This record gives C-alpha cells, structure tokens and sequence, in this order.
C-alpha cells in the first residue's frame, strides 16, 4: 500500500509514554517545555527560531 | 533530460554484484556515460564524507567503485527498448539467470522510486519511472511461477 | 522452536498452523528467503491440505487476493511491520522458514528487524536445520518478548544415512548408517591411494572425460539409483554433464511423455525466447535424460528442471548448494564432487552445517530410510583434522546478525513511535537480558 | 489476479480478419470477415491445441463482425444454449444448438425469425442479456443505422411437461433519442435494469430497455476533430452501478468510469502511456482500445486495444495492475504462425480486437480449478486463452 | 446520396454457393468536380476562433470578487464520539 | 487540449462538489470557450447570467458594469454557429453602452470582441448584404496588429458578390505593403488568385510560390499551398509538369503523411500502420480502404461504417 | 586550395535529381522523372556530356537513391551494378554493360530479390564493396519501419553467372514506436550507420546483427531535429552526421568505438547575429561526402555554398557557390536574414567525391575529382587542386 499510514505496535520492547494520573503532571514537559513570554503566548512554532510580526510591517 | 530506458539501466549499477574476470565495453550512448561519471562523484563525495568520520563500511560498499557494476547499463538498455532475449544475451557478458535477477530487482527498483518520486513532486519522473516499469516486465523476465 | 533436519517430517509444524487456525479463525504468514522454495512450499500447501485457501506475494501482485495462508519473502515481511499491513492483525501463529540462515550476516539482518519487532499479540513458530546452542535463541525471542516458550529439538535423525569415500571405483565407508566412525576404512583408501604441464586447466584435480560414466555406470549396476552430484562451479557443471554420452532415464514413452511437458512450459514464451541456445540444450538434456541445476540457469529453467527432476523421471543430476533447499526428493544417493568453493572471500571448505543440509538431504523416507552418501576424491590424500570437522564436526553456532541499514534508521525516525535506542540497546546482543538481570 | 499465462493457444483459424469471439461454459465460436463459424470445445486433453474440435459451418459471403453465445436453465425439458451473428450486410441469423457427446455435429435450424419489412434496420453490434426471474424474457439488444434497439423473447415451452413452440417477439422498441439523427454505435444490458446507450459523437445516455424511457446524458471529453469522439463498447459491472465506457480519441485510446445515478466523471482509467515522446498527457491505451470486459466479481477490468496490449485495470481504485503483450510468435505451433501480413507490416503489435472473460468452471485444458479464465483474438488470424495463477 | 439507400443495395444481394473464400475488388474511381477545394476550403471564415485570436479573452483580478479568502478549507476536526 | 480538458472536468465537479464562489463562476467558462464546447456552453451560464440578476440595484460603478460587458462579448462568441443568429445582436450592444466610449484595457478586451460575430450572423443567416458588410466596413481602423487581416481577408470575400471582391482586393493590396511575408495570408492570397485566373497574376504568384523559404516549409505540416502549385500549373499551361513539388517536398519530410498517400497510399500506410505519426479512426479507416482489395475494405469497415465512400466501394464490390 | 571547373551539362533531367553516385568509368545520375542515367567521366575535356548520355526509363514515380558497383572478381569481368529504390519504394538492379564495337551502354535489368521481399517499401541503400573479408560482396538498405534489411551478394555460383541475394539479417527499428529511416551507410571496418527522421543515429555490427550504440538529436525539443547524410571515414572511425535547426545546417562528429565527440562544423562572426547556434551552413545541409585519401570532407547545402572541411584541421578550407557565380575572394560567413534564411536561395541537392584520375583531362591522375547536382538540372564536375 503505503508507507505514509502509521504502523501497529511491536511487542517485548517498552514504548515509554505513560499518563501518570488518575493539573499535576499528565502533560508533563509537554507544554512547560515549550513556554516563553506573556501568561504562555507561545511566540514561535516549535523546532525551529523566528517568531511573528504583526499587521505593522506592511 | 534522459528517457525511460536510460533510467533504467541507469539505476542498474546499484542492483547487481559486478564480480567477473571479462572487460567492459563501450557505453551505449552519452547522456548514459555522463550519468554513470555523476554516479561515480557522489559515491566518492559519500565515501570521502564517511571516511572523515572513520566508521568502518561493508566488503560491497567499501569495494562499490572498484567493482564491475557499470557494464549492465548497456545490456538491460537494450531490453527496455523492446528486443529480443537472443540479442541482449550476445551482447552481455554474465549468465542468464543473473540478468534476469537484475531486471527484477530493477523492477523493484522502479517501483520504490515511483512511490518516492510521486512524494518528491516530479509528475514526468513518475510517469518515466511507470514508463520503465511498463517496458521491462515482459515475457522470460517475469514468466510463469511453475508451482500452481 | 523446531531444531530438527530436513526430509524428516519437518512439515508437522506446518501441518497445524494451518488446521488450528483455520478451525479456530486466525491466519498464517509462512516466511521463506528464498523465492524458489515460496513456489515449492505454496505447491506443497496445495497439494497435501484439502480445500485451503493459499496465497504468495510477488513484485507484480498477490497471487490469491483473498488467502487465508499468504506466503511471502521475508523483505516482504518487514515490509508489513513498517507500512502498516492488512494481515499483521489476522495473524496469530507465524511459521519461519529455515533459522540456521541466523547465523548469515549480510542478507539475514531482516530476521532480527521482525522478529524481535513483530506485534503483542502474534507469537513465534519457527523451524531450523538443528544446531548446538538451542536454549540461547528460543529464549532470548522468549525472554525479550516475554512469551512462553520449548526446546522442541530433534538431535539425531529418524532418516539417517552413511558416509562413504570414493578412490579407484570403490566404496570406502568411514561412517555407516548407525553414525560410527570407522578408523580403519580411513586408513584403507590412503593406502590405495599411494611430464604434464599445465597446457589446459589444472595439472590436479578434476577427473577426466571418461572418468564421471565410470562413476555413473558402476553405481548403475548395483543399482544405488537415484543419486544426486553437486558440483558448484557455473562452466564446471555444464562441463562435468556434457562429457557424459550414453544413458537415458526416460523409455520411449516417458520420453514422449518428457517432450509433453516441456511442451507446456514453452507454451508461455515467444518463438524467439522458446528457442534459446540454452533452452536447446536443456530441451536435448532432459530428452537424453539428465539436467542441471544453478543459480545462473533462468527462472523458467531452473523450476521446470526442479519439478521434472521431482517427478522422479531425472536419477542422476548436477547442482549447486541452494538446490538442496527443495520439496519432493528422489534420492536414494547424494554425492560431493569437491569440498571447495568461493563464497565471496577465497577458498574455503563448506561447514558443517552446509555439510549437514546437504548429506542430510540423503534420505528417502517411505522407501529406504537409510540413506546413501560417498564424497568424490582424485586422486589424492583427503586432509583427515579437516575432513572430520566438514564430516563429524559440529554445525558451529548462531552468531549475531546487526548491519544499521540507513533506511531503517529513517524509517524509525520519521515515525518516532518505539524510538531506535531502545531497540539497539534491547537487540539480540545480550547483556543483563537473558542471563542474570534480576541479580543487577 | 495478478498476472495470466497461456493456458491454451491456437493460429490460422479464418481465413480473413478474426473480428469477434463469442464463449461460454460449453463452448467457445469465433465469426470472421469471410463468414464462418468454428464452435471450439472447451473440454480438451493433457497439452494439445484441439483444433479438429471446432467444427466449422456457412454463414455469409460478405462476412460477419460481431457474435455472442447465450446459456440458460428455464425446465428439465430442454437445456438452453442460443447464437446469434452479425454481418456487413446487417441480418441477425440465429443459431440453435443441438449437442451430442461422442459425435459433436451440431447442426443449426434454418431460423427465420423476422418477415422482410422489420430488416430495413440493421444489425451492427448485438448482445444478449441473462435474466434469472427479473423478466422472464431472454434479453437481447442489438443497434442499426436508424439508432435503434429491438428484443426477442424466445421461449420454445408451454404456459406463456412443455411442448414445443418456438417464437419471436418484442418487448419495446428503444430508439435514438439525441438529435439530429445519429448511427448507434453499441450498446449493452445490465443485471439491476439500468441499460444506457452509446453513440459516435462521445455521448452516452442512459436508459431503460421494457419501459422505453431516456433518462439522461452528459457532454464529451474535448471533442472538437471529424471524429472525436467514438464509443466502442460502453460497459457495466455485473453487481455494481458503475459504468465503464471505451471510446476513441484521434489516435489515442479512451476508458471513463462513471456511475448509473449520477453520471460524474470520477476518473478516467489511464497511465502513463507513449504521446508527445517527452511531455505526456492522460490515456488508456497509445492506440485505440475496443473490447472492455469484467471478470465474475466486478473489480479487474481487462480492455482490449489496437496495439497488441491487454491492460488489467483495477476499478475500485483507478489504477493498472499489469500489462500483457501481444505478438505474432505467441503463436505455437510452427505451421500456423503469420509474422508479417500480404501487404507489407510486421504483425509484433497487432490488433486485439475482443477479449472476454470466462468464469469459474467453465475453461479447464490443463493446471485450473473454478478459474477466471480469459480469451483473445487479434489481426493476424490468431485465437489464445490465458488462466488465474492456482486458483485455490 | 443518402446512406440509407447504398446500405440497402447490398444488404439485397444473397448468399453464394464455393464454401471457399474468394476476394472481389472495387471498382472505384479516386479521381468532374474540379472547384471543390479551390472556391470554399480557404477563404470560408472560421466557424469557431482560432487561439491566435483569443487573445482578447479575460483579465486575471488578485482579489477575489485576503486571508480568509485563501483558506475556505480551515476547519476542526470531525465530530468526537 | 488534454490539460486544458483536465482544467475543465476539475472545474465541473467542483461545480458538483462545491459550487457558487465569488471569482471560480466568473472565470470557469472561458476553458470551454477554448476547447470549443458549444453544446452545453450556455448549461451552466444560466447560473452566472442568474446570479448577475442580484447586480442591478447593488453595485452600479465598476463592476456590474465592466464584468458584464466582459461577459457579453463572451456570450456573442458563444452564440454564433450553434442553431440561432439572432442572439448576436443585443448582446454585443450590452458592451458596446457599457465601454466603447471608455477606453481601456478591459475595454479592448470588450470592444473588438463585439467586433467579430455582428459581422457573421446577418449574412450567414438572414441574407443580408449591407446589413453585416456595413458593420464590417467601419472596422477597417480596428487595431494594427498581424493578425488583422488573417481573419478580415476571410471575412471580406464571402459576401457573394463583385462589389465585396474589389473590397477584398484592395484590403489584401494594401496589407501587403506594410506587412506581407507571412504563411496563412500568402495561402489565402493563392487561394483567390487560384480562383481568380488572372493572367499576370498566377505568374506573379507562382514564381514566389516555388520560391517558398524553408522556415516557411517547416512550419507547414498537411502541405496544402506547397500542393497547390499543381492546380495553379494545370490551370495556367495545363501540362503534364505537374508531378514535381510532390517529389521535392515529400523528400524534404519523409514521415509527413497526406503528401505521402497522394503520391502513394502503401506507403503512408506503411508509415501509420502500427503507430508512427498522428492519424485518427475515420481517416485510418479511410487509408484502409484506398488499398483496393477485400480484407483491408473490411478491416476499415469494422473500424468506422459512418464514412459513405468505404460503404460505396463494399456496394460495388460485391 | 581552388577548384577549377572542367564542364558542367545543363538541362539533364526533366524533374529534380536527387542521388548521384560514381565509378570507374562512369557518374550514374538518378532523377524524380523516371530516367537512369549513366555520364561518361572519361570526357574529351572539349565536350558536352550530353554527348555520351545514356538514359533508360525505369519507373514513372522517380528515383530518389541509387547506388552503384564497379568491381572484378574472376579473371577479369567488369562487374558493374546498378541498384535503386523508386518512389513507390520498390528495388530494382541493373546490370551496366557496353557493346563490343559500337560503345552503347546497354542496361540489362535484374530481378535478384523475390517478390515477397521487393513489396516491402525501401528508401536509402549502399553498396559494401568487400575485400575478401566476406567471400563476396556486402548490401545494406533501408526502409518505412526501420528494419534495415542487409544482403549477402553472390554473383557467381558454380565460373559462372548465377547472381543470388542471401539474406545477411534484419537490424530491427531502434525505438517503439517506429521512425522513418532517412539514409544509410556502410565502412569497410564493417559498421552498419543506419539514420532516421527524429535525429537518431543507430550504430550496427556486421558480424552478429547486433546494435553497437546509437545517438541522439543535438536538439532537445520542431525545428528540423532529422538527419541528412550519415558518412564514414573510408578505413578509419571517424563517423559523420548532418542535422538541422530551424532552418539551418549543422554537422556533426564522433569516433567509431567509444561515441565520444570530436567537432561541431561551424562558422561565427556579426552576420549571423552574433550567433547562439553555432552552424555550418544557413540552409539545410543536403549532403556530406568524404573523398578517398581519407582527409578533407565535403558539405553540400541548399544555400549553395560547397564547404570544405579539414578533418586534422576541424575548420573549413574554402568555399565553392555552385549555382550562382561566387568565386575568387570570400568574407566567409553564414548568411542569417531575420525572417530565418540566408538571401542566397538556389537548390543543390547532392555532392561526391571520386578518386585520382577517373575523369580525363589536364585535371585528371595528378587531382581528385568533384562530382555535385542542382535543383535546375544541371550537373556538374570540378578539378580539384590545381597545382600539377
């Protein structure tokens, strides 16, 4: 078929990504990671460094 | 610039062993030699990259270059044209069971590139890789599987 | 975990994947590296099972869309676990064709990329030419996948057969049918055995014209028939058969008969590819009685000759090592020209295991269990140290199979989900995972 | 489903033009541009081309072009099996059948159905149709100059065991409904009752055959030269509502698919085919196709084209499995092989003219279980089969 | 002529009685009328427009007649249940 | 004409899928003004002409005004050869209030659209001699540009009269004194003068049609005037001499194909028997015909019976 | 240096003539009117060649190649064949002989191949004259579809007259779908260059039918892509091709083993508008013809202009205007009006060389001789060198 449709799980090995509740800590270092400047306006796209002009520029 | 048959036999140097004691002959036509020099570059450009790393690579790999890969270009050219198995087996050097494992594999090849190729962008390099794959995929090449 | 031989009823397994599943409603992938032998075992499938929907996945397209048992090769395989496959989730019990490959570095790296990376819910069912270190493999798979496992080995063989040497048209028998190691017969043939410039070919080794009828002819009128010869050099075997002249396996009849089939092969192909040089000559071969088999041979070549030969029509055949891996075997004798080939590197001698796959394949079953087995010798002294670790020696153990492939490296990468460390560290490699890791 | 191979072959059967074939579970006929009928069994032995199993009967001088065989089960009485044939001249001869096991002569009946005024209208492109219990009548559409489609209702049985009466009759007389006056091209049934109609302008109109209704029609794909666009063989899946059309484009070949209801161009079946060397566009075949046909399900298309290529087409997802070649040395046996023709071409591409496929059971010469077997006819006089690889 | 007419003309003529095949040729002339071509093929205008002279088609405005006006596909997700 | 069919089916089933948008309505009917659909040209322009219902008493500036007017010159180019003449007159006068005394680009655009089919339609249909020769008479200062008299030259003869022919003599004359070197109007010029059989004039002609530059020869393909110097000898001396520039030019090009039936039809047959150059159903069959036996006649029947001359040969056949 | 006239015979054919081919004692002279005919080389210097003409009407649709063989193989007959392909594209043989007394050629007509082989529709062919590499003599010819059919020629059989065509094989077209073959020529290395109409150049070996190699257009995109003359270099590899552009004419060469090129023929400078495409003549390139010391190669176009080219050089010699009067000085450059032509409008259509001395004259033995016909029918021959 296709290669672009994701797979089905493998066995034995452990995939790490537990919840960990019942906020607290479910999405942790989730969003605290990527967490910047004015009450978690996040500026930029994550991966990458640039940021956004506003309407100003032209 | 190239066609489909000059793809193909093009994309022939990676699928195939290239072990023998017989010379190479000339090659069939320009555009395919400049190809095979563009080929030669990069595996160069890779080898010299790897080696400023220093991790050691494969028998095959380490080898490629100096192997004699590059002669299958002027023997499956031909094939993908459309002519006779005769005529293609007078021109090449190696068995014939080897020749045909080489066209299937090239075939599989075509096929892992078109997919590839469509993700890229290219229509026309979709339709050549496709225009390859009709050609090759013909008689003795993919004949029947006596075990039904 | 099947350690057994094979033509010894290694298709037990085999037998019940099928008929447990299709009873209790899962599916079957039987996995082979080899295409010819994915023909040879769908056959088979065909043929001994009643009303059983088969399948086997080419380039091309699946033959059977819909199968309940699918066959494929094992890139194919992987190629399930990466793209996203319909039949990983109606699948329980998945058969493996010959594990001895587990030791091979540069093609078998895709077992340990499946196996150990194959879903929860499917478990393992496997089968191997027999080997010393069992308890490691099957628990290591058992281990690391957390799966319940046994060592179903089988250490020596139900079809067993004898050793013998040839020199000076005699049967010389180091090792017989109980597997005893007869010193005396060994210091026998040495003792028979006690101005050519090279102007063509080698001054030693390699018998003459005349000499190959002999051995044939010899055998003929103590009627050791069938036998098999395997010679591996691709000019060598058409020049050892070609020098043969006088003798036909097929009456008037059966020749008709011959000439009728072949008649239905070439049926598929053009005039021109219908008369090859090579088809000629094989046409003539098998009309005379005898064939070929090597890997430069063509595909359509190469099966027709395995079917016929099968048929029980060919009872003296030439053939390179990976015709041994085969389906229906009239073999009554199998015999080795030399014990030297070029696999890649240099000259060096076949090891035990290929010893085995190839000596072991000797037996009849239904017929003479006992098989017949004589290694060819020229005129010269066989080296013993050597002879005996090819001949008793151990088939050597299963060493590791890792080769970092960069498209598998971007494929775990660009889908991030089981992330490549934790599958490199956790690889068949061991260390605190199989032996000792509740004492860390 | 994959990829057929030759499970039979045959040369040399006519001696002009082999345009048509015609096959069922019984048997299998071929009509040809000198004007004859071979009935070729289709039970054979172990690895033989029959050829003395296809008796040979007159037709017409003139010759004929198109043919189809019909097959049914209506009482114990008499087990069905109907032809009927096409020529230049434009007369639907039908053709009894009256089989035997050992001596195989059969014989047709002198059948005369119509009177001499209905045959002002042609017979160009007939087909019959199999209708278990939806309506009684045997189906049956033919077309002529005038674009029009007549049906016969041939029941030799009692009560509208079973005596013997065999008749003629109609169900409804479907004309061309598009203006001006047009030449009806082909036409063909379907099993839920939605019977569309083709013409040589590109436009297919969709219809019903017993309540003489036109429903509705849709505009070509760039039709703008002499001939733009001719529709060969509009064609139908035997469960589903889709429609496959083959039609012609100045040079080139045409396959669209469409469905019965709405009649929107979801996709047209084409791959990269030969045209313009470098810059290509969207075709079906690099020369013109004919004869499209579906296996028992409903899922590969197989057309039959001018350039001696058959092409197996997925249609529930637009896109081609394989392609199989067609040349003069496929032929077999030595005698019958004509490489190049009277007049100076080399026949390596030769025109398929109709492929047609052959269910479960009903081809069975050598290695085929309940196959989805297929046959083939093309210019050079030749006549192949090809088989499903295993079966089961 | 009509179609019609030569249609019938050999649909009159019956079978023949051989078996074997025979092979008549036609009798037709390839070649009066001289000014066929010469006086309408050329100077008759064109019905339709030649591309040449669809030069005076349209104009291609940027607005349509901003942002939102690019992306009328922005959408959430389906409907959870 | 695939891509621009490609652009056309997209554009229907969107108009399936998602119809009625602000700028796809106003540029979606000029694909098929390309391609020559006229037989549902006007299916979906009610939906257009429909939506323009609600822009009478709403926009009335630069808009309602100058996209209609746009649209009533396409709709004149619609109209035209498709079963009535009389819609070619009001709507070219929807443009000509709208921007004939403006001037633009847009109105360019407008303005010689109107130009083209008010002059067709009362000739053609009606009959009518001054009523389309007085509206193309006044065009004469429509635009300088090459393609002016490509079309006018046309225009100009087929009105079926003598007056009209001295119109047409002098238009073509003073066209070649600015520009007059070029392919499709030296073609015509031979045509009329083929037609005419003036004594100086077929001279003056033929010594610059055998002096044909090869650019010109290449850019030709079917070889209809390269031909035609036959006619104009066979009408000039009416001699033997004829066969010549068949031999010449043919040679020049050996795959072209009519030139190569008309000097033998083996051959171009030959050519396009499996597949060389470009051939279509009807001319194939057509091809199938002209070899003059019995299988072929045949063979070209099956592929296309609505030719009359294969049908006239299989009559006479038999 | 400069090449002077010896005569020239105007008003030869009624159509144009298309192929031009030459021997020991004779020029034959094909035409689109139907003749044959033959033109004594061995000319009294002071003489019409009108004079010792000798026509014979073969076909009324015209010739457009022919090809010629003179040779001895046994004791001494004068082996002198004549083949053609009319426009019909049927081949035809001729046998050339002359009588005893009188000198009158007498053209005795051959039908060697069958009819099942002469249906088929021909175009270029050429004669191998062979040197006892093969037991006889080699001819190659080629067709519509591609496949360039090449004969064996036996004229003796057990000696005694008994001429047979054998078939030597069939080289197959290069490409599906097919291409028109344009010309044609074989060396006495033994390689077969076949040409065709899309600028495609197949490369055959004699010996197994096999295709050494081909190459393609210069031209990637139609702007005149087909090819004029293919010609080889008599012993040595050096192999020549003509195409064009839009409206041009462009030589083209490479070596015969490896492919690789060697020279583009051309002329630069103002006239020709600075000059992206670097060309050799303003029209198209009719004919190439090497002569037979091997050096020096001549190029006819339709612009008039006969170009000569020094192979060691790779830069033209001189000029030659054939039709109109251009001689004694020469601002060599390639005309190039802006509407595409050059102002220099005549019609040549084939030039050859012959070889040292078959004409008779003061320029004969000690020079070569030039061979060259127009579209007005008036053939022509040249001395070469003067200086002996």
């Amino acid at each position: 078929g296709s290669t672009a449709q994701l797979p089905f799980t493998p066995g034995g090995i452990p995939m790490k990504s537990v919840k960990t509740d019942s906020g607290s800590s479910t999405m942790a270092n989730a969003t605290k990671l990527l967490h910047k400047d004015g009450q978690g306006l996040f500026d930029i796209p994550e991966g990458m460094n640039r940021g956004i002009k506003p309407m100003d520029a032209e | 610039s190239f066609e489909p048959e000059e793809i193909v036999a093009l994309l022939s140097v990676f699928v195939y062993e290239g072990k023998t004691r017989e010379e190479e002959p000339p090659i069939v036509t320009p555009r395919l030699a400049k190809g095979k020099q563009r080929i030669e570059e990069i595996y160069k450009k890779m080898l010299c990259v790897f080696n400023t790393h220093q991790i050691p690579l494969t028998q095959d790999e380490a080898e490629f270059l100096d192997r004699k890969r590059f002669a299958m270009m002027n023997v499956v050219y031909e094939w993908a044209r459309g002519l006779s198995f005769k005529e293609i087996m007078e021109m090449s050097p190696e068995a014939e069971g080897t020749v045909v494992r080489v066209i299937t594999w090239l075939d599989e090849i075509c096929r892992e590139v078109k997919t590839a190729s469509i993700i890229i962008g290219n229509s026309t390099l979709h339709m050549k890789m496709s225009r390859a794959q009709e050609l090759i995929k013909r008689d003795i090449v993919f004949a029947a599987s006596l075990y039904l | 975990f099947v350690a057994a031989h094979t033509s010894a009823g290694k298709t037990v397994v085999a037998e019940y994947a099928i008929a447990m599943a299709h009873r209790n409603m899962t599916k079957t992938i039987y996995t082979s590296p080899i295409k010819a032998l994915s023909n040879q075992k769908f056959r088979d499938f065909k043929e001994t099972f009643d009303d059983v929907n088969i399948g086997l996945i080419t380039g091309d397209v699946q033959i059977n869309p819909d199968a309940n048992c699918l066959i494929m090769t094992t890139e194919i395989l992987r190629s399930m676990l990466y793209r996203g496959a319909d039949l990983i989730r109606d699948v329980e019990f998945v058969i493996f064709d010959e594990v001895h490959y587990v030791n091979d570095q540069d093609r078998g790296v895709v077992w340990e990329e499946v196996i150990i990376m194959l879903p929860q819910h499917v478990k393992f069912i496997l089968l191997s030419a027999t080997v010393p270190n069992t308890y490691e493999f099957a628990n290591w798979i058992g281990r690391t996948k957390q799966k319940n496992i046994y060592v179903i080995s089988t250490p020596k063989r139900p079809v067993p057969l004898e050793i013998n040497i040839w020199a000076k048209k005699e049967l010389i028998p180091v090792i017989n049918q109980n597997s005893e190691f007869l010193e005396a017969n060994f210091r026998k043939h040495k003792e028979i055995l006690n101005g050519s410039n090279k102007r063509k070919f080698f001054t030693q080794d390699g018998p003459s014209k005349k000499t190959w009828p002999e051995i044939v002819n010899y055998l003929r009128k103590r009627e050791l028939l069938p036998m098999v010869v395997f010679v591996f050099s691709k000019k060598r075997c058409e020049e050892y058969a070609d020098w043969l002249e006088g003798i036909n396996f097929c009456n008037n009849k059966e020749k008709s008969q011959i000439h009728m089939f072949i008649e239905k092969s070439i049926t598929r192909l053009k005039k021109e590819d219908r008369d090859l040089p090579q088809i000629l000559k094989t046409r003539s071969l098998l009309e005379r009685g005898i064939a070929v088999h090597h890997g430069g041979l063509l595909p359509i070549v190469k099966e027709l000759i395995e079917i016929l030969f099968s048929k029980g029509f060919i009872k003296v055949l030439f053939a390179t090592e990976t015709f041994a891996m085969g389906l229906n075997l009239p073999t009554r004798t199998v015999i080795f020209s030399s014990i030297r080939k070029h696999d890649g590197n240099g000259l060096r001698e076949l090891t035990p295991g290929e010893f085995t796959q190839m000596a072991g394949r000797a037996g009849r079953r239904g017929l003479d269990s006992t098989g017949t087995v004589i290694v060819m010798a020229y005129n010269s002294p066989l080296s013993i140290a050597t002879f005996k670790e090819v001949t008793m020696g151990v088939p050597t153990r299963l060493q590791s199979q890792f080769r970092l492939t960069y498209n598998m490296i971007l494929n775990l990468l660009r889908i991030e989900a089981l992330r490549v460390e934790e599958m490199i560290k956790y690889s068949f490699s061991e260390n605190a995972k199989e032996t000792l890791q509740p004492e860390h | 489903s994959k990829v057929f191979i030759a499970t039979a072959n045959a040369g040399k059967a006519h001696d002009a033009d082999i345009f048509s074939v015609s096959a069922c579970n019984s048997f299998t006929v071929s009509c040809s541009g000198d004007g004859y009928l071979k009935v070729w069994d289709n039970k054979l032995l172990d690895n033989e081309n029959p050829k003395d199993k296809s008796y040979s009967h007159f037709v017409h001088k003139s010759g004929l072009h198109h043919v189809d065989v019909l097959q049914a089960i209506e009482r114990d009485a008499f087990e069905l099996c109907l032809v009927a044939t096409t020529s230049f001249s434009g007369d639907l001869l039908f053709y009894r059948i009256t089989r035997e096991d050992e001596t195989k002569k059969v014989i047709f009946e002198k059948l005369d159905l119509l009177d001499s005024d209905m045959k002002k209208h042609s017979f160009w492109a007939l087909k019959w149709g199999a209708s278990n219990d939806r309506l009684l009548s045997h189906r049956l559409v033919a077309t002529d100059v005038k674009g029009t489609t007549y049906i016969w209702k041939f029941h030799p049985f009692a009560d509208e065991t079973l005596n013997w009466s065999p008749t003629l009759e109609l169900q409804g007389t479907v004309e061309s409904p598009m203006t001006p006056s047009q030449f009806a091209t082909s036409v063909d049934i379907s099993e839920r009752g939605l019977i569309a109609t083709g013409f040589n302008n590109g436009t297919v109109q969709i219809s019903e055959l017993s309540t003489l209704r036109p429903l509705y029609n849709f505009e070509s794909q760039h039709s703008m030269i002499n001939n733009s666009n001719s529709i060969r063989s509009v064609k139908f899946s035997p469960q589903g509502s889709l429609l496959a059309i083959a039609h012609d484009s100045n040079s080139f070949g045409c396959i669209t698919l469409y469905e019965t209801e709405f009649g929107e161009r979801i996709g047209s079946l084409s791959v990269p085919t030969h045209s313009s060397q470098a810059s290509l566009g969207e075709f079906a075949h690099s020369s013109w196709v004919m004869s499209l046909s579906f296996n028992d399900s409903g899922e590969t298309l197989c057309s039959a084209g001018w350039d001696g290529k058959l092409r197996f087409w997925d249609v529930k997802t637009k896109e081609r499995i394989t392609t199989l070649n067609m040349h003069c040395d496929d032929i077999e046996i030595e005698e019958d092989i004509l490489a190049v023709d009277e007049h100076g071409d080399s026949l390596a591409e030769p025109g398929v003219f109709d492929v047609k496929f052959l269910k479960k059971g009903w081809r069975s010469g050598m290695g085929a279980d309940l196959n989805e077997s297929l046959c083939c006819v093309c210019l050079d006089r030749s006549i192949r089969w090809f088989r499903e690889a295993g079966g089961k | 002529s009509s179609i019609q007419e030569l249609y019938q003309s050999l649909k009159e003529i019956t079978n023949n009685a051989v078996e074997l095949f025979e092979d008549r040729i036609t009798k037709l002339d390839f070649e009066k009328h001289a000014n066929d071509i010469i006086k309408d093929r050329f100077l008759r205008p064109s019905n339709a427009l030649p591309w040449s002279l669809l030069d005076m088609v349209q104009d291609v405005p940027h607005t349509s007649s901003g942002k939102l006006d690019y992306k009328e596909l922005l959408k959430v997700p389906d409907p959870i249940n | 004409v695939e891509k621009l069919t490609t652009a056309s089916i997209a554009l229907e089933q969107f108009f399936k899928k998602s119809p009625d948008s602000q700028f796809a309505l106003q540029c979606a009917l000029l694909t098929l003004e390309r391609l020559h659909h006229y037989e549902n040209a006007n299916e979906l322009a009610n939906r257009l002409i429909g939506i323009l219902e609600k822009k009478f008493e709403k926009t009335q500036d630069e808009r309602e005004l100058f996209n209609f007017a746009i649209i009533k010159g396409q709709f004149a180019r619609i109209h035209l050869g498709l079963g009535n003449f009389e819609l070619s007159i009001e709507n070219a006068d929807l443009s000509q209030g709208i921007i004939s005394e403006s001037s633009d680009e847009k109105s360019m655009k407008t303005k010689i659209s109107n130009h083209i089919c008010l002059g067709l339609s009362y000739f053609f249909l009606n009959d009518f001699d001054q009523t389309l020769n007085q509206f193309q008479e006044l065009l004469s200062i429509s635009k300088d540009s090459k393609h002016l008299v490509v079309l006018i030259a046309k225009v100009l003869y087929d009105v079926g009269e003598s007056d009209t022919k001295e119109i047409a003599l002098q238009e073509l004359t003073e066209y070649i004194a600015t520009s007059g070197a070029d392919l499709l109007v030296t073609l015509t010029i031979a045509a009329m003068s083929i037609l005419d059989d003036k004594r100086e004039d077929l001279s003056i002609i033929l010594e610059e049609l055998k002096a044909l530059p090869l650019s010109k020869q290449i850019i030709d393909k079917h070889k209809d005037a390269p031909y035609l110097i036959e006619e104009i000898t066979k009408r000039l001396y009416r001699n033997d001499t004829g066969k010549q520039v068949w031999q010449r030019s043919a040679y020049f090009f050996p795959n072209n194909l009519k030139v190569w039936e008309r000097l033998d039809k083996n051959i171009q047959r030959r050519i396009a028997s499996n597949g060389q150059n470009k051939v279509t159903a009807e001319e194939m069959s057509k091809l199938y015909c002209e070899s003059k036996n019995l299988r072929s006649i045949q063979r070209g029947m099956f592929l296309c019976p609505w030719n009359v001359t294969a049908v006239k040969a299989l009559n006479e056949c038999f």
